[PDB]
Formats: C-alpha cells, structure tokens, sequence
DNA sequence: GCTCTGCTTATCGGTAGAGTG
DNA sequence: CACTCTACCGATAAGCAGAGCTACCTCTCGAT
RNA sequence: UAUCGAGAGGU
C-alpha cells in the first residue's frame, strides 16, 4: 500500500517549510515529492529501504 | 562410622557421573538429564548428612 | 552450502532451468550462473549436534585445567588423554564425554 | 582471593559494598608499545596481511581489546610472553591470557585490574624441579638477610620467576593447589583433623600454582576473627 | 506453575492402564515436537529421486511440483508420545487436502522420513515449512505442555463404615486448559481443578472462585506447617470476590471502590 | 470414528440444555431428558451421519409450580443453527420468529461465533429476552461441579424480605456478575438475587447472597 | 555451586568437575573445621541468606500495607454482619459462625 | 590543616604562550589547588621519620590514603565498573523483536576515558519476527544501520568479502544461513559511496548537505566515534572491518547455542577506580571550563586591542572550588 | 531498575450494502 | 442474481508513558 | 533553636 507522508523539509522552491508531502510506491518503486504551497512535484526512485529523507536528498542534487 | 557413611555416599555420587556420563541414567519425567543428575546428587549428598 | 560467483563475487541463489528441469545456483548481480553438484538446497536441524566436540586444538594438551584419564585409545592404544563433557551449551545437551588421546590427538568416546 | 568474602555490610548495601582481600592490588597501567613491539618481534602478522582461507588454525592476538595480529605457534608465543614478565621484562601487572580452547591469546595493560601473587610451579616436563615450587629455602634465606649474596624484598621474588601476578581473567586458565602440601600425593585416619578433598577426577593434576596462605582470601576486618572456618559464615 | 488437578471416573482410577490412555490424549503434541529435521531438494521427476535412501520407497509406492520437502521424525520422541507414522501424514493431509501430496515410509524403515510436494516455488516450500512446524498439533489439549501421573491416597468409608485408605489415579498438568480437559471422556467433569482462580472464575463462577482462592493462599500458609484460623483468610477471600469480579490487593482494584476519597488518597 | 466425537459432543451439549432448562423452571419430559445417544444419533443424523441441527430445536413451557413463584416466566425457545458463524441475514430470522410467536426468551446456540453486527439484534427485540451460548461451552454442565454450589433464584418477593431483614438497599448485596456461568445458566438479569447454600468448615452450612449486575 | 569459572567452581578444580568437592559439599563438621574450598562455598551460601533477609522484608512488608488498606474499614456490626464504610455486606456472619 | 579546618594542597603552575597570527587577505601561570593524598610521594610527610612525624604531631601507626578538606579527613571509595574495550554478548527479554545484542565501550589508552558505546543487534524471536536480520548502532546516528551496508560504507562491498569477514568457516552452514537475511536486506546498496550516503542520511547534522558532503560527514562518523579505541586516523579501517566481523561472529556462536552469554559479574570483566583515576576524570571536566573561561576572557579583553596580561584571565578557583566540592561532599561531579 | 496494570493507538477483518455486469 | 467496491463497528495487539517499591531509631557532614 | 540533602550505622 502506498505511503503519504508529510514531512518538516523546506521547499527548494518556494521555501514553505512543513509543507513537502512525499508519496512512495513500492510496489512500482517511484517516489513523489509533493509541495503543498506552490505545487511543484518531483519524482525519483526509491528501493524498499527508502524514506522520505532519501527522496528529499536525491531532490537537493537534482537542482544543483 | 560417620566418615564411613560419608565414604560411602561419596562412591554413590560416582556411580551416578558414571552412568549419567554413558547415557545409562533414568530421566525423571519432565526434567532434562541434567536436572535429573543434579537431583539424584542432591538427594544422595544431603541424606549423607 | 552455498557459494560465490566467479566474476562478482556475491553469493549465488538456487533456480531452476525449467527447460532441462536441473538444478543452477545463478547469481542476482550478473548474468553468471552454474551447474548445481547438490540437490539438497536447505536444511533445518532442530535435534543438532554441531559444536559438539569443538575447539580441538593441537595444544589442547597443554591447557593444566583439563582432567586426565587412563582410558585406552582406540587408534595407538596409549593409556593417557583428556577429557571434557559436550561443548553444546544447550540445556538439553548429553553428558557424555569426549576423550582426546595426547598421543595421536584422536577424539574417541566411551561407546 | 580478591574481596572478602565476608566483610560486607548488613542490609541495603549488602553485596554491593566490598573490601580488598588481604593479598589484592590494582593495575597501576602499563604502556602498550613494548607489548607490541615483543610480538612483532616473535612472530605476529598484521590484519592487513590475513586471510581465514589462510590463517584457519592460527590463533588472534588482543592487546586492550583491539585485536592486533594472528600467530601460528601460539604456545611458545605466550610462554615467551609469559617468561618476559616473570623477570621484569614486562611489567609484572600485565595480565598474560591464552584462551587456548577458543584459539586466543589476550593481553591487558588496562588500569584497575585487581590482580593477587602466587608462587609459581615448574611446569615444563624437562627437569627434575617440574611438579614442585620454583621458590626454595635460599630464597626465604635472602628474604630475611635483607640482600643477595651478588635490598631483596617482595619484588625480588616477583622478578625471579618465582611468584607472580594473576588478575580475574589469567586465573581462568591456571590450576592452584591450596597448599604446597597438595603438589604431591600422599601415602591419615586421625578423627580429630579435618577431611581434605580426595580429587579422584583427574588421574594426574599438572598444577601451574600454589596458593602462599589460604588465609589471605580474607579482607582486614575478617583477619581479626579466631577460627573463621569454625563458624557459620554469617557470623563471620 | 500453571497446574491443573485432573481426577479420572473411578473405573479409570482404579486402572492404571486406563488411565495412561487418558493421560496421552491429554498432551499437547505439536508436528515441532516430534521432528528432528527438515530438508528441502530439487527432485525432478515426481515418481523417481536422487535421494539413494527413498529410492526403493517410491518406486514400490507408484506401482506436482519438482521441489520436494523432506522431513525427518525422531524415533525416540515418535515412540514417546505414542504417534505413528500413518497418523502424523494423516493430520498433515487434513490441514493441507489437495494442495499437497504426501507421501510417508513405514514405522520399519531406518529413518522416518515424509516427503511433500506442492500441487517460481522455491519459497513457497520455505513458508509452508515454516507454517507446519509452527501450527500443526498431532494431538492433545492445547496448553497441557506435560501430563504426569500421579496416586491419589483417598480416605473412603468402608462397607461396614469405617474411614479405610483407597488409592487412585489421577492426573496432573503443566499449562492449563480447564474447559477443554473438562470435557474429556473419562475425566470426571464434576471435579476437575485449575490453580488458576482467574480461569475458575471464566469457567465455573465466582462461588467456585471464592472456594479456590481461599484453597491456594492456604495451601501457601500450611507448606511451612503455619497455621491461620479460617475467618482471616475467609474475610480475605470474601473481600476479593464480593464485587462480583476478582478484586486485586492493589490499588487497580482497591481504589475502584466507592469508598470517600480521603480514604482512597491517603493509600 | 473421529466423526463420532462430534455427534458425542453435540448430544452433550443438547443434555446441557436440557438440563439448564429444566433448572431454569420450564418442563422437559423425562423421556426427552434421558435420551441415549443413540436414540438421538437415530432421529438426527442423515443417512451418511451428519447432523441436523434445525432438527434439535423445541419448545417448552414453565411448570406449574415454577409459574406460581415466577410469573414472569413465559415460552421458551431453544435452537440450534446449522450456519457456524451466525450473521445479520441469520439473526433476523430468529429475532423475527421470536416476536411473532411472541416467545418471552429464546435461547440461540450458536457453532463458532457471532459477529457483533448481528449482536447488536439482541437488544432491539425486548420485552423478549435473547440469550446465547457457544455450542463448546455447554459440553459439560458446571453447575453439576463439587465447587459450584446450587445457585437458587429468589423470587420478587423473597428478595424484598431479604432487603427488610438486613435493612439493605440493593447496592450492599455481594454481588454476581451477569456474564457469571451461573448466571447465564439461570438467566439471570439485573436485579435479580440467587440465595447459595454452601458447605462451610466453621458451622458446616452458611447461606451466601448475590444480586445479578 | 555453579561453575562461575570457565567450567569449573574455583581455580583449585580441574574443568568438568562434577563430584561432591567440586561443587560445594562441606564434608567436615564445625567441629572439625573447614577447609579454604568449603569455606569460601558456605560463605557463598550464607551471603545469598543475607542478601535474601534484606530485600524480601520490603517485599512482605507492601504487601501488609496493601492487606491493611483493602481491609482497613471492616467490622463486625450488632447485626452480625461484617461490613465496610459503604455498609456493604462482605460476610453475613462473621467467619460463618 | 586539622585543626585550623585548613584544606592541604598543592599549587599547580602551568606554562602558557600566546600568539597571533594575522595575514592581510606568560610563564608559570597559577591554574588552582590539588588535594594532596597524605603519605604519598608528593606530601611533605613522606620524609621525616618516626622522630620528626612525632614533632608534626603524627601519628606513626597512620599510613594515609586519604585527604584533609577544610579540616576533615576524605577516604576515596573504589568505584567499581565494567571494563571498556571488550566485547560482550547478551540475551534479550522476551517481549522485543531482538533476542541477542553484542556490546563494547571504547576508551582510549591515553588518559583511559569513555568516548562512545555501541551495539549490533540481531532481531527475529524465536518463531516471531519475520526477516531476521542484523542491524548495527552508530554514534551519533538516529536509527539502526544494517550490517551489510556499514561493511560496504568501509570498503568491503561484495558479498563474498564481507561474508568472509564474519564467518570464518566455509563449511559452517547454520551460521551461513544466519547471516541469509543480513544480504538480502542489504541488497540495493552496491557500492560505497551509496552506501556512506545510506549513513549520513540519518546521522543528525544538518538538513540539506547534499551526497557530496554528508558522505564525507559519514566519512568522519566511521574514522573516528566508531569503534576510536580502535584507532582515529584515516585509512586504518581494515582493523575496524575485522573487528566489526568478530563481533558479528561472537553475537551469532551465543545465538547458536555454541556459546553461553557473557557473564557481567565475572571479576575479569571488571575495573576499579581509584583516586588517580577518579580525580583525572573530574580535572578533565574543570580544565575544559577553566578553558571556556579563558576563551571567553579574550573576546572581551581583545575587542579593547590591549595585550592581555594571561594571569587577570585565568580564575584558578574554577579548579580549586571543583575538586574541594567533590572531595568535601562526596558529589562527584560539577 | 525492576516488575506489573490500565489507558491510548494501529491493525485487522468482518461484514454488510450499493452499485455492477 | 451473482459479483465487486468501499463505509463501518468489532477485536485485536501495541506501544507506551507513569506508580509503586518494610518499620522505627542513631550520628556526622555540606550547602543554603 | 533552622531547612534541604548525603553518607555511615542500630533491631
Ligand atoms: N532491616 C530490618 N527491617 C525490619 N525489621 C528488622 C530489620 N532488621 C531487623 N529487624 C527486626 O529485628 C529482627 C531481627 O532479629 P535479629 O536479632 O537480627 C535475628 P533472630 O532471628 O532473632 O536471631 P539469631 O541471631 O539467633 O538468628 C527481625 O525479625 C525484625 O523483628
Ligand atoms: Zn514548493
Ligand atoms: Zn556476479
Ligand atoms: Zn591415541
């Protein structure tokens, strides 16, 4: 079953902090990162150890 | 006849390593061989006193 | 037992070629595979004596705490070992011992 | 022999408070490096250089915990180790371990180990003096003249091999006799004396040490009772 | 010390023989306890094996999966709790019906072996082995883990009408399960006994809860020869039990009262 | 064979029954209470031995003397269901039987469980009274065990007198719970007190009271 | 006495000792006096006795409280019945006598 | 002393240098008191004989060991508490996933003080647990890190090698079917760097450092804090992977019932402190605040850019205070 | 620093019923 | 009239935190 | 004729 969770990181973006929700599917092995202020979405794959800390890391390396 | 007694239940705790030690020692029911060893000892080392 | 592959050194995982219907212990980080020696693929003792006997050691002669027998060795016939009881520490353990003769460093029993 | 075993307080604290046996001292600490440098003198390899497909019968070599090397022929390794400290060599706190079952040999220069002396029993079946004390009537002699005949006090006997320091963890692989009388086997029936342990577990007893005075497991305060071994031990 | 106290009908207790049959039936035997090995091959050829010990079992036994589970029966333990080869592949069968073929040796052989198939399943024999090892009971009532066999000196008047001993068999158990040895046959159901007073009290009310409380704290005060005139221990166990419910002497159940709350604090 | 067992079982279970009903103060006939096991494995089973439990369900009516002292004991209705896990779809029926034959209590014997859905169907069918019990539980009879002294319902009447001669309210009796095996061997409901009369090792005998939570 | 060394009760034994000695039998009597291995074990004993005195008192000693509180208020009343501060009634008779 | 509830002690002078860098792009200082221990090599009663130790009102049956604190006498008491630097095997309770745990302090040689602890768990009960797998605990790190994937963050990445650092015997089948769920759960992270980002990733410091650095936080959690009685310098993690492998060895003979669990009462696995070490480790915690302290006194005395006179900026009652309040109380601590 | 019980949170089904072909 | 597809209340553990830990008595010592 | 702690003791 799919997990969504929110989490206390910081927009890379828009800079809201608290409101990064991290939706992670296993079962296809993609994560989804989800900004609940400016609506971006940025998408990366995940193993079946992965948290949302690992997802918000590959997405701090996408930017820069 | 004291140190005799003594003697002798000292031999009887031989023969009870003995056979605990060739596999030729009853298990009392719900008890290890190990247990039922120590038991026998007991029993034999304080009926000496 | 199980083993490694030759070319990435990770451990190898058993299946099946369906086709020939033998038994291969593939690996699962490269395309290498083999021909599996043993059909036995699993196996799960409950009643074990493994680490029975245990560190038999060619100075085991040398440790003063261990107590000494005159038991006969069945290999040379010395009259002259050591002894110690099951080296399992598991409560339901035996307490049969074993012998190890100081001249040819046999292990034999009392059976 | 390295706390009391009765001087103890009654109640909350009893058990947890002990007192020092009368015989028992503490690790002063020991630098390691002369502990290194013996054994890469005699023999160990380094970690880097191991391999288990290779070294399958060698033994592992600890120094304060950190497993340092692996060697061969552990047995003349620790007796070599082993004949350095009983003269002085190293220092004579240093704690000599041969765990011979499980192929490893420790050694500990760490601070605070409560360690006790005892006499030293020739072992190695190369001479006449095996089986008996290395310490002899011209060492009691030197003892009390004061000098050797070209001070001799305690450390003399420590750094002539014939007395030595264990703590806890050497003495598990040692054998004592309580008495120097008990080195050797006897020929009693006297009602009056006390019965001593027959050991007819072991056909021959190959003795490492000999206690100096059973009396001395005792901590200060137990010193002071007559006939301990007369009482129940709670009075003690 | 979970104990239960298990007195036999009086046909049973005068024969000894009689009542080790009630006491067999009685213990909890799992498929755990009686095997000593478990093994998993890749035999191919369902009506064939490489293994050279079971060649001659199924050639014979001809005349589905090619992994094979292959499990080992201790003899010794087998002998023990009285079980035979046929009826430990029975109970294997029922929990399993026709996603298994079983196949089993007989009691000669020199190793008790049964061997199973299923009808990518490497794993999957992994799980079910798991599965039977950790679920199937052979037979017995769940919790009784042993059954001792115990004589009983009965004081019964005579036919003249005297008070004469009388020895009979009864039984008793580590682990409890009083409903289910209660309706054993050949247990006497009207005095059968647990030394827990919680399960008395789910099974046989609070009056009999009463009665075995005040039976357990004074089988403690009489072991060291103490003796405690009865109104004590019955004020006590009347205490705990007049609620309704078991009443503990803590303050979960002390405190639970309607009592003043000045009283309640000062606990 | 193992077959043998569930038939033995079942009739115990239906003994049980019977005998609860008969202590409760209703009728049974004392050919109906003695019935062997085979006369009941001859009227039950099937040809292949299976048993039909809508077979075993009946009816009974307070006695004559059981009326005098409780008038609120009215008909009642015992079945067993043939379903093992009792839902709503078989709830309702039963509950529907039960007022349109307006029973005053119907006893529901139920195999393995009953989902709390339809155990809620329970409480919205009063003044009449359902009661269930596990097909398990009534193997054997507790009330007939040495521990379990005869538990005896007093009536309205007999309660009153008690509350005067103690001068008691209702809240200073000793108390049983209504889940207490006994009780629910009784139906016993809230209010209600049973007089015990129990051995005792001071004075030999001692009558204890409970009133039902 | 357990084997508190590597096999063995005291650095006095060889390993795998299990005869009366090895494992705390104390042959002589107080009498006669004895020896430094009975000594030692019986002084392994009486420890366990003193230690067990000092922690069980406090063991008993809540559980007298915990009597006390749970009963504290029960009396026997002119009636004959036995009552708490509520007045309900824990037994009808006192002791049923 | 005695009489006049005096406290007898040493002064300590310590040397102390300044100086100042600056690129365009002292003496003997008094630090506080010690105690001095009556009798020993450094009290001024260690000479004298019999015939002087009467005119000092001594009494020559006294033989010291002990303190005068504002006139009262002070005896240290042996604290007893297990020894560092050794590994130990334990059983867990029933009611928790993990049923064997392996143990070690580590300490440093010099000075001989405690620097960190850590654990290698084995979950799975017996029959209970699922996946029964090996996790380890990190200074400094938020969650439990699988063995495997520690072992490839230290260089050692293919199966067969790390395998090979545990497990010393090919033949030894229950052991290596053991070890079957430690690969699988470890099986992802193939190489080191992702594995050395796997630690970072949860080692607290900051939000947001990317790949690039908290791979070289992780770099730094392993060199040192990890096992440090080890070593602390770079490049020396073959004596860590061996050991990390003993200690996996070790846990898994006592869950195979080959090896009893370690016993925490045994006299060998134990030390005793005495008043060395005991007031070393109380000096430690004071001289770190009488270095706050002088640190502290530059920030303000160098915003003036006047030379500060070193003695004006060391308070050396931050030591003399200390260590009378623990020896006068017995509070061993600040 | 260790045992217990009760109370406050997730998981488990379990049905039990409209939407469905 | 046979299907799923989700909104229910069970019954689970399930994890947790805290509450409690014999009675009375003596004396010295340090900090506020 | 203080308060808060700590430590050592008595039955
Ligand atoms: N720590 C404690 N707590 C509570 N009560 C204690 C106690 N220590 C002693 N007592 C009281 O003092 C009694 C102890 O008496 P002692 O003089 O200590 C032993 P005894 O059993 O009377 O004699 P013995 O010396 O002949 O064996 C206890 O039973 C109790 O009454
Ligand atoms: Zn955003
Ligand atoms: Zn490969
Ligand atoms: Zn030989």
């Amino acid at each position: 079953i799919k997990q969504k969770l929110e989490t206390q990181f910081t927009c890379l973006f828009c800079n809201h902090d608290n409101s990064v929700v991290c939706t992670l599917d296993k079962k296809n092995s993609i994560g989804l990162l989800e900004c609940k202020k400016c609506g971006q979405r940025f998408q990366a794959p995940i193993n079946s150890l992965s948290q949302p800390i690992d997802i918000y890391s590959d997405w701090i390396d996408a930017c820069e | 006849e004291i140190t005799h007694a003594i003697s002798s239940a000292k031999e009887q705790v031989q023969e009870i390593i003995y056979k605990a030690q060739h596999n030729e020692l009853e298990l009392k029911p719900g008890m290890t061989l190990r247990e039922s060893f120590e038991g026998e000892v007991s029993r034999t080392l304080n009926d000496a006193r | 037992s199980f083993r490694f592959c030759l070319e990435c050194n990770n451990m190898l995982y058993p299946k099946e070629d369906k086709e020939n219907q033998r038994l291969l212990y593939s690996c699962r980080n490269c395309d290498y595979t083999e021909l599996a020696e043993d059909p036995k693929v699993y196996r799960h003792e409950l009643i074990t004596n493994i680490g029975e006997t245990a560190g038999i050691v060619d100075d085991i002669g040398q440790d003063p705490t261990l107590p000494r027998s005159d038991k006969e060795c069945p290999e040379c016939h010395s009259r002259d070992c050591v002894f110690f009881q099951s080296q399992q520490r598991r409560k339901d353990t035996n307490m049969t011992l074993f012998y190890v003769c100081l001249n040819c460093k046999k292990t034999f029993r009392d059976e | 022999g390295l706390v009391c075993p009765a001087e103890t307080p009654e109640g909350q604290a009893c058990g947890l408070v002990k007192n020092l046996s009368l015989l028992s001292g503490i690790s002063i600490g020991s630098p390691s490096e002369p502990i290194i440098n013996f054994l890469e003198e005699w023999g160990m390899e380094p970690l880097e250089d191991y391999d288990p497909a290779q070294h399958t019968k060698s033994t592992r070599i600890f120094v304060n915990g950190v497993w340092t090397g692996i060697h061969r022929d552990p047995s003349m390794l620790v007796s070599t180790m082993r004949d350095l400290r009983r003269s002085g060599a190293i220092s004579p706190e240093v704690s000599i371990i041969r765990d011979i079952r499980e192929r490893e040999f420790k050694i500990f220069t760490d601070v605070g180990r409560v360690y006790r002396p005892l006499f030293i029993v020739e072992d190695d079946e190369s001479k006449d003096n095996k089986g008996e004390l290395r310490i002899t009537k011209e060492h009691i002699r030197k003892i009390q003249q004061g000098y050797d005949d070209d001070v001799y006090g305690w450390s003399s006997l420590v750094t002539s091999g014939v007395i030595e320091y264990v703590d806890g963890e050497e003495e598990e692989t040692i054998m004592i006799a309580m008495t120097p009388e008990d080195l050797q086997t006897r020929s009693l029936n006297d009602t009056a004396k006390r019965i001593k342990p027959e050991m007819s577990t072991s056909s021959h007893h190959t003795f490492t040490h000999c206690e100096i005075h059973p009396s001395m497991i005792l901590g200060v305060a137990a010193s002071i009772i007559p006939f301990p071994d007369h009482n129940q031990s709670p009075r003690n | 010390t979970p104990a239960l106290t298990v007195y036999l009908d009086r046909e049973i207790a005068l024969d000894i023989e009689k009542a080790k049959v009630i006491q067999s039936s009685i213990e909890y035997t799992t498929l755990k306890n009686v095997t000593s090995a478990t093994e998993i091959y890749y035999d191919p050829d369902p009506t064939s094996t490489v293994i050279e010990e079971d060649f001659d079992t199924v050639e014979a036994y001809f005349s589905q999966s090619p992994w094979l589970l292959r499990l080992e029966l201790d003899r010794a333990r087998m002998l023990d709790k009285q079980l035979t080869m046929n009826q430990v592949a029975d109970k294997i069968s029922e929990v399993f019906s026709d996603d298994l073929f079983v196949m089993w040796s007989e009691d000669n052989a020199d190793k008790l072996i049964i061997r199973c198939r299923v009808i990518e399943e490497d794993q999957m024999l992994k799980r079910i082995e798991a599965h039977m090892l950790d679920l199937i009971a052979l037979r017995g009532i769940p919790g009784i883990s042993k059954v001792y066999m115990v004589k009983h000196k009965v004081s019964v008047p005579d036919e003249s009408g005297e008070y004469k001993n009388e020895e009979l068999w009864a039984l008793e158990t580590d682990g409890i399960n009083l409903a289910e040895v209660m309706a054993v046959p050949g247990v006497d159901s009207s005095r059968t006994y647990s030394n827990s007073f919680v399960e008395i009290l789910s099974v046989l009310g609070i009056e009999a809860t009463r009665s075995s409380l005040y039976k357990e704290i004074l089988n403690v005060i009489a072991f060291d020869g103490s003796y405690v005139n009865y109104r004590h221990m019955a004020l006590l166990v009347d205490v705990m039990t007049s609620r309704g419910y078991l009443m503990a002497i803590t303050r979960h159940g002390i405190n639970r009262a309607d009592t003043g709350a000045l009283m309640r604090c000062s606990f | 064979e193992d077959n043998n067992r569930i038939i033995s079982r079942l009739w115990r279970s239906f003994r049980t029954v019977k005998e609860m009903a008969a202590d409760r103060g209703y009728f049974i006939s004392q050919e109906e209470m003695d019935q062997s096991l085979e006369e009941f494995r001859s009227k039950i089973c099937d040809s292949m031995g299976n048993p039909q439990r809508k077979l075993m369900s009946f009816l009974a009516n307070p006695t004559p003397e059981a009326l005098e002292k409780y008038s609120d004991l009215g008909t009642l209705w015992v079945e067993f269901c043939d379903e093992p896990s009792v839902g709503i779809k078989t709830m309702r029926n039963f509950c529907l039987r039960i007022q349109e034959k307006n029973f005053s209590t119907g006893i529901f014997i139920y195999q393995n469980n009953i989902t709390p859905s339809a155990n809620k169907m329970i409480p919205t069918v009063s003044p009449a009274i359902i009661e269930t019990f596990q097909e398990s539980d009534l193997v054997v009879n507790i009330t007939h065990h040495e521990l379990v002294p005869k538990h005896i319902r007093l009536s309205d009447g007999e309660k009153s007198q008690l509350l005067q001669r103690y001068k008691l309210k209702e809240s200073q009796l000793p108390r049983i719970q209504r889940e207490d095996p006994v009780a629910r061997y009784l139906g016993l409901k809230r209010g209600q007190v049973v007089k015990i009369i129990r051995r005792s090792e001071t004075s030999g005998r001692y009558a204890s009271y409970r009133i039902c939570l | 006495i357990a084997f508190g060394f590597a096999d063995r009760s005291l650095p006095h034994f060889t390993k795998d000792d299990f005869s009366p000695e090895s494992k705390g039998f104390v042959e002589n009597s107080y009498l006669r006096g004895l020896t430094p291995q009975e000594f030692f074990f019986h002084a392994m004993a009486g420890r366990e006795g003193l230690i067990d005195t000092a922690v069980k008192t406090a063991e008993t000693g809540y559980i007298q409280r915990r009597l006390v509180k749970a009963l504290e208020d029960i009396m026997v009343h002119y009636d004959g019945t036995t009552r708490n501060s509520l007045g309900d009634i824990i037994q009808f008779l006192y002791g049923e006598d | 002393a005695r009489l006049r509830n005096l406290t007898y002690s040493s002064p300590v002078y310590l040397d102390m240098e300044k100086s100042m860098f600056t690129s365009i792009d002292g003496n003997k200082v008094h630090i506080g008191k010690v105690p001095i221990m009556l009798r020993s090599k450094f009290c001024s009663l260690r000479t004298l004989d019999e015939v002087d130790l009467y005119k000092m009102k001594e009494c020559p049956y006294d033989m010291g060991g002990y303190f005068v604190i504002n006139g009262s006498e002070k005896v240290l008491i042996a604290q007893e508490r297990s020894a560092a630097n050794i590994v130990q095997v334990f059983k867990k309770a029933a009611p928790s996933p993990i049923s064997h745990v392996a143990e070690i302090r580590s300490a440093l040689e010099k000075g001989s003080r405690l620097i960190s602890t850590m654990q290698i768990k084995l979950y799975g009960r017996e029959d209970k647990g699922t996946g029964r797998t090996i996790k380890a605990t990190l200074p400094y790190v938020k969650q439990d890190i699988p063995i495997v994937i520690v072992f490839r963050a230290l260089g050692v990445v293919p199966d067969g090698e790390i395998l090979q650092h545990i497990c010393y015997d090919e033949n030894d089948w229950q052991m290596l079917e053991m070890l079957k769920p430690c690969i699988e759960e470890g099986f992802v992270i193939q190489d080191k760097e992702v594995a050395l980002d796997f630690i970072g990733r949860r080692g607290s410091a900051a939000l947001g450092i990317r790949r690039e650095k908290r791979i070289q936080y992780a770099k730094d959690i392993l060199q040192k804090e990890l096992l440090p009685h080890i070593t602390q310098e770079e490049g020396f993690e073959t004596r860590k992977t061996f050991f990390l492998g003993y200690m996996v060895n070790r846990l898994l003979l006592c869950a195979l019932e080959r090896k009893d669990q370690d016993d925490r009462d045994h006299f060998g696995k134990k030390r005793l402190d005495l008043a060395g070490p005991l007031l070393a480790n109380l000096f430690r915690i004071l001289f770190r605040k009488l270095t706050r302290e002088i640190y502290r006194y530059m920030q303000r005395c160098i915003e003036t850019d006047r030379d500060f006179n070193l003695n004006l900026a060391v308070k050396s009652t931050t030591i003399t205070s200390g260590l009378k309040y623990s020896l006068a109380t017995g509070n061993w601590g600040e």
